[PDB]
């Protein structure tokens, strides 16, 4: 399960 | 043991034509299991392995659609980071991202991960706490500002000791034969003849699981890490992995020497020597 | 801005014998940037019939594929592995040793 948060643009 | 997760996503930019290449793909331990790819036709998150096609199609829905974001992000990211170090337009650049989480053999949260790579290179990482993050220059000493301004972090920490693994025992509990296994390699050991009178002594380990493993050489009862060749640890194609480490000896001084295998399939430590 | 020149290993998926089923690998580790080309010989003619993994990469961040083939070896055969790399002058040929 990837995850639908966290993970943002630098 | 104790297990994991992992996610792996490369973005490359194609500055002459076309949006960037984009691949991810997951592994619990050594088993890939799910993987999309931007060039290839379906624009799916496919299934690669056989334990996890059971679930319907809203688990493979969601995943699609979060994969496309974490695509978008890094498709922005690229041009970010050209902005961040004024890079010429020209160049093809990097960006990999990588995460996920260990368990215990109670199967609880044991730590996690979340770092970030540009050009081949760390960029930013968070440490393995209550969480901060490490910077690896002034470019990404940016970025930091930036997502705890957004409280990042907290949003990392949330999904790695939540769903990260409320999810892996998931897929251990679902994938048991394949992945609860731990297959012991198939030890042997050869001798070719290389000059006039100083030989090889190449001793090999076939088709073992999971792929942590040390192979040692003594000559006459201590270590010898100088003299050797040893292997990187490759896989084979059915699942399980090969190794060796190999030895120039002189002739008539063989039986001096013995391999040392540790390995979790491994009860106890084994131990070969050119007998026949 | 990092280069980084890939290591070669090519091998059977199990022990080799003439006139056996078994599998050619070329396995690729540690390169930077991502862009290679891999192909597989048989006495010195690419083989079309190749598939290969997913890229992915190491706690360095360098980069591993492996390549495979479906084969029968004999003792006339001779098989390579050909590859490049932006780190690579010409190409590199790695011949399979049936004991490597």
């Amino acid at each position: 399960i990837t995850s639908g948060i966290g993970v943002l643009p630098v | 043991g104790s297990h994991s997760m992992r996610y792996f996503f490369t973005s490359v930019s194609r500055p002459g034509r076309g949006e960037p290449r984009f691949i991810a793909v997951g592994y619990v331990d050594d088993t890939q299991f799910v993987r999309f790819d931007s060039d290839a036709a379906s624009q799916r998150m496919e299934p690669r392995a056989p334990w996890i096609e059971q679930e319907g199609p809203e688990y493979w829905d969601g995943e699609t659609r979060k994969v496309k974001a974490h695509s978008q992000t890094h498709r922005v990211d690229l041009g970010t980071l050209r902005g961040y170090y004024n890079q010429s337009e020209a160049g093809s650049h990097t960006v990999q991202r990588m995460y996920g989480c260990d368990v215990g053999s109670d199967w609880r949260f044991l730590r996690g991960y979340h770092q970030y790579a540009y050009d081949g290179k760390d960029y930013i990482a968070l440490k393995e706490d209550l969480r901060s993050w490490t910077a690896a220059d002034m470019a990404a000493q940016t970025t930091k500002h930036k997502w705890e301004a957004a409280h990042v972090a907290e949003q990392l920490r949330a999904y790695l000791e939540g769903t990260c693994v409320e999810w892996l025992r998931r897929y251990l509990e679902n994938g048991k034969e394949t992945l609860q296994r731990t297959d012991a390699p198939k030890t042997h050991m050869t001798h070719h003849a290389v000059s006039d009178h100083e030989a090889t002594l190449r001793c090999w380990a076939l088709s073992f699981y999971p792929a942590e493993i040390t192979l040692t050489w003594q000559r006459d009862g201590e270590d010898q890490t100088q003299d050797t060749e040893l292997v990187e640890t490759r896989p084979a194609g059915d699942g399980t992995f090969q190794k060796w480490a190999a030895v120039v000896v002189p002739s008539g001084q063989e039986q001096r020497y013995t391999c040392h295998v540790q390995h979790e399939g491994l009860p106890k430590p084994l131990t070969l020597r050119w007998e026949p | 801005m990092i280069q980084r020149t890939p290591k070669i290993q090519v091998y059977s998926r199990h022990p080799a014998e003439n006139g056996k089923s078994n599998f050619l690998n070329c396995y690729v580790s540690g390169f930077h940037p991502s862009d290679i080309e891999v192909d597989l010989l048989k006495n010195g003619e690419r083989i079309e019939k190749v598939e290969h993994s997913d890229l992915s990469f190491s706690k360095d961040w360098s980069f591993y594929l492996l390549y495979y083939t479906e084969f029968t070896p004999t003792e006339k055969d001779e098989y390579a592995c050909r590859v490049n790399h932006v780190t690579l002058s010409q190409p590199k040929i790695v011949k399979w040793d049936r004991d490597m």
